[PDB]
RNA sequence: UUUGCUCCACACAAUAUAGAUGGAUACGAAUAAGGCGUCCUUGUGGCGUCGCUGAACCAUAGCAGGCUAGCAACGGUGCACUUGGCGGAAAGGCCUUGGGUGCUUGCUGGCGAAUUGCAAUGUCAUUUUGCGUGGGGAUAAAUCAUUUGUAUACGACUUAGA
RNA sequence: AGAACUGGCGAUGCGGGAUGAACCGAACGUAGAGUUAAGGUGCCGGAAUACACGCUCAUCAGACACCACAAAAGGUGUUAG
RNA sequence: GGCCAGCAUCAGUUUUGGUGGCAGGAUAAAUCCAUAGGAAUGUAGCUUGCCUCGGUAAGUAUUAUAGCCUGUG
């Protein structure tokens, strides 16, 4: 009779997704990447501060 | 003391307006000491009281009210929304208005 | 049209079973967003060579800043527009911080003192003088002058309240 | 029943035990010390209702005596609380750092 | 917030002043204007002369009494650019206008009381130097106002009795700073000090 | 019998010129002028204050009296150590207008207490300033 | 001319409010300039400080502000008198003398304030009128009609009449 | 005056263009809250006497579509090229 | 148990704020540090007139009793 809007009210949320659940818990949305020592060409950036 | 004000005074300004409508059921308000949104955000939900005086005394009091309370902030000046249970008569542009300070929230 | 930024943008003809890997041309676009950007480099690229947006590709849209955002800098700036009864070129000094802080007062000087618009600039070529004394217009050169000092006379307080009590100054 | 408890002290600026309600009151930064004071007693049965009852001002001596004593630790904190508040021309509440 | 408000024309400009003080009106505001004769407009003098000849040639034809009134007046030059920014054939309008009081000079009521200005109104801070400004007593006088030379005697007058009073102002107020930082020493000073004062 | 011009002294923008930012992200602080762009921009820099380098208008700005030495075009270590070695802070907050500044957010800062506080030092100040006017 | 009219003081009714609720807090001129203070040989002078705005200054504590007892001080302030002076631009206000009387939160103490029963403007302002009490004071005119013709369509105008 | 293709007025209110059959926006059950279009935010008038770059001072300024007009030609007037 | 209200806890629509974590880019650009080079709106210093000591007018000198630009990391 009444729709409700998941974003907010986690109950309606929850009943779609189960995976809300376990998302919350890692968080998953400040997920911290590997980092990776990449260095551009030389090529690139002489054409990006080329004039 | 010489003072016992507990209610910021301000001025109730035009209606709710386009160029040539009128909304009455939303009153424009300048509350005194205010000219940013940011502190009108303070007064917002803040009850409002007109009080005005008549002949006929009606239970005990020849003082009557009108009470309202602050919706929304209004332009980039410090003017303010309000909504009364019965709107102000139009006779009171210009006239002033008590902006209570609850309900309280600091 | 807004704050500006640079781009290079980086394009090329769709590859052919005769011709792949085309030539890669390249532009350095002044516009407020990516979208802007490639679409003037195809506008620029439609002019110059037998290209559209249709038959053609843009392989990098690559930002470029100010190596030195707090330098000053004295400006050259080779400009075309279009005026009413004609169109013309031109050449202006501006002494500012940043190229795209340059284009962006230069599109204004020219929107005020020529009445032209975005789409009748173009931008020619914007270049840093590396000293004084390549600098042509006293309108920079009077601001290059050394031990440079001035005053802001007849300094005017904006107000808050709507009436004073004081009948103000000018004092600086 | 969603309620502050309050007294004046009575004796201090003349307000009783009273129920008083949360959105009505400004909290102030000033605070004495509650340790040391019994109105674990008081309830809505006590401010119930149907001259002054023998129960509420002896309860009411009973808080201000300790009350009071830790009010005196503070200077002039019983004047400040004989004092009412009040507007004045130019105080603006929203920045007042009460 | 006052309940009379004195503005001092001296210095400001017609419509930037009208403009403020007829939203102060309608606001519910009673002000009134004193010293209008050192009211400014810009442009120069010529300029500001043919406009008003210009509003002098209207007129109703068929009867030049029911035509447009043509006040000499700067207190009315001043109403005339006010009243054009109220809604002046209505109730409020009616209100507002006799909320608003307007004067050539500084007269009884309103010598002995503080007098106000408008920073949004003001010609010296408006104005870029260089640019021409007129004068409305100059320019009434020219289109017809009289009384001219009675303002100017009397304001005269009024300025030595008000500088007579300033003197003793500041001698008492001399006075009072040296009681005052004598005392700036105490340590009932120094906890005011403290707490900001 | 000699020569007699006042000549209006005014506080002129030069590299070197300590000024008050007042509106802004730093809003309130002090930055100096490293180099001059046109009659309105200026490149600014207080690193003491944080105030990054950038440049602004000199109506974002105001000019301060006091004046410190910096070559023109400087970096911001060296206007750091100039500044410091100049010690204008202090000149600053000695003068009557940083005071007046502290004054007005003590006030904003006070209490209800201390301000009932206040009301009474004042009863008891003029109490004894106008005992000292019916006598001088 | 009925023992009516008016001014003042009080009391009671009604009358409404373009709309109070700490204070409209007084130089003048300048704006590429000034204010304040000081000094002198008194000026278009030297020196110092200030301004970057009134978020300032004054006031402001008490049963809507109660009753009390003292300490300090000779001050502040309210009222009703009262001395003189100034002010006509719409002055109708500004200043000042002397005492009478109160209040003082300048300081320290005592008593009281409860039930408006968790908030409801919770009435504490101004204007006018009217009958009534205490007194003081003054105790005419116009118009109709008659009349005149310096006037006139009628009104009106000019005139006269105890 | 007369044709072509669409869209509209007619037959249709509402918001803006002061005002207007047809322009702009958007089409109308009775309400309420929020957000917006077009157009605007000195005052009349709801909303910034907002921010920033510059040009113009008219002893006939100019002030935004349909739209309620101005041309050729001229000026060590000012500004930039 | 009828009329007018207030507070809390919730639901829906919405608006205005405070704050935390994470990714991309030249794995921001800068700043900062180091390093090489350079000049000038030429700093210290030196040479020559004015020179009332002092500083000036030029010449030299590019980091020294201040700094700056560029390139690399």
């Amino acid at each position: 009779v009444l729709k409700k809007n998941p974003l907010k009210n986690k109950q309606v949320l929850l009943r779609l997704n189960p995976y809300a659940k376990v998302f919350a818990a890692e968080k998953l949305g400040s997920k911290k990447a590997e980092k990776t020592g990449t260095k551009p060409a030389a090529v690139f950036t002489e054409t990006l501060k080329h004039d | 003391a010489e003072s016992h004000r507990l209610y910021v005074k301000g001025k109730h300004l035009s209606y709710q307006r386009s160029k040539r409508v009128n909304n009455p059921n939303v009153s424009l308000i300048k509350i005194e000491g205010v000219a940013t949104p940011q502190d009108a955000q303070f007064y917002l939900g803040k009850r409002i009281a007109y009080v005005y005086r008549a002949s006929k005394e009606v239970r005990g009091s020849k003082i009557r009210v009108m009470w309202g309370k602050v919706t929304r902030t209004h332009g980039n000046s410090g003017v303010v929304r309000a909504t009364f249970r019965n709107n102000l008569p139009a006779k009171t542009f210009g006239a002033s208005v008590r902006i209570f300070l609850y309900p309280s929230n600091i | 049209m807004a704050h500006f930024k640079e781009y290079q943008v980086i394009g090329r003809r769709l590859p052919t079973e005769s011709v792949p890997e085309p030539k890669l041309f390249r532009m350095r676009i002044f516009a407020s967003n990516e979208v802007i950007a490639k679409s003037r480099y195809w506008y620029f690229l439609q002019k110059l060579h037998k290209v559209k947006k249709a038959s053609g590709e843009i392989v990098s849209i690559n930002q470029i800043n100010e190596a030195h955002p707090t330098k000053v800098k004295n400006f050259g700036v080779w400009v075309r527009y279009d005026s009413r009864s004609g169109t013309h070129n031109m050449y202006k000094e501006i002494r500012d911080v940043s190229r795209v802080a340059a284009v962006e007062t230069l599109y204004q000087d020219m929107a005020a003192r020529h009445r032209a618009r975005f789409r009748s600039i173009h931008i020619l070529k914007v270049a840093e003088i590396e000293k004084t004394a390549d600098v042509k217009r006293q309108y920079v050169k009077q601001f290059l002058t050394k031990d440079l000092k001035f005053p802001l006379p007849h300094r005017v307080q904006k107000s808050t309240k709507t009436f004073s009590y004081k009948r103000p100054s000018t004092f600086y | 029943d969603n309620t502050l408890l309050i007294s004046g002290p009575f004796k201090v600026n003349g307000v009783p035990l009273r129920r008083v309600n949360a959105r009505y009151v400004i909290a102030t930064s000033t605070k004495v010390s509650v340790e040391g004071v019994n109105v674990e007693k008081f309830n809505v049965e006590y401010f119930a209702k149907e001259e002054i009852k023998a129960e509420r001002v002896e309860d009411q001596k009973v808080v201000d005596k300790a009350l009071i004593a830790e009010i005196k630790k503070t200077p002039l904190l019983k004047q400040y609380l004989s004092a009412s508040f009040s507007l004045k021309n130019g105080d603006k509440p929203h920045m007042l750092k009460f | 917030v006052e309940p009379v408000v004195v503005i001092d024309g001296k210095g400001h400009l017609v419509g930037r002043l009208a403009s403020v003080v007829a939203k102060q009106l309608l606001n519910g505001q009673k002000i009134v204007v004193v010293r209008a004769e050192e009211l400014n407009i810009s442009g120069e003098f010529f300029r500001n002369k043919l406009k008003y000849h210009d509003f002098l040639r209207k007129a109703t034809a068929f009867n030049k009494t029911r035509g447009p009134f043509h006040f000499r007046a700067p207190s009315r030059i001043f109403y005339k650019a006010l009243r054009g920014m109220v809604s002046h054939k209505t109730a409020r309008g009616k209100a507002a206008l006799e909320r608003l009081k307007v004067f050539e000079g500084i007269p009884p009521p309103y010598d002995k009381k503080k007098r106000v200005v408008v920073p949004q109104a003001l010609r010296v801070l408006r104005l870029k130097p260089g640019r021409k400004y007129t004068t409305l007593g100059k320019l009434s006088t020219s289109v017809g106002w009289k009384y001219e030379d009675v303002v100017a005697k009397l304001e005269a007058k009024r300025k030595v009795s008000s500088a007579e009073y300033y003197a003793k102002k500041r001698a008492f107020t001399k006075k009072v700073a040296s009681a005052n930082a004598t005392a700036a020493e105490s340590d009932v000073a120094k906890q005011l000090a403290a707490l900001g004062y | 019998t000699d020569s007699i011009v006042k000549a209006s002294n005014w506080r002129l923008v030069e590299v070197g010129r300590v000024v008050l930012i007042k509106k802004g992200q730093s809003a309130g602080k002090l930055a100096a002028i490293v180099e001059i762009i046109d009659q309105k921009k200026v490149l600014i820099d207080g690193p003491k204050a944080g105030v990054p380098r950038q440049a602004i208008n000199l109506g974002q700005v105001v000019l301060t009296p006091l004046t410190f030495a910096l070559p023109r075009g400087a970096r911001t270590a060296t206007v750091s150590k100039k500044w410091a070695a100049a010690a204008v802070c202090e000149k600053w907050a000695a003068s009557s207008w940083a005071k007046k500044i502290a004054q007005r957010e003590r006030r904003a800062a006070l209490t209800d207490f201390e301000r009932f506080q206040v009301m009474v030092l004042r009863k008891q100040k003029r109490y004894t300033v106008k005992k000292a006017l019916a006598k001088a």
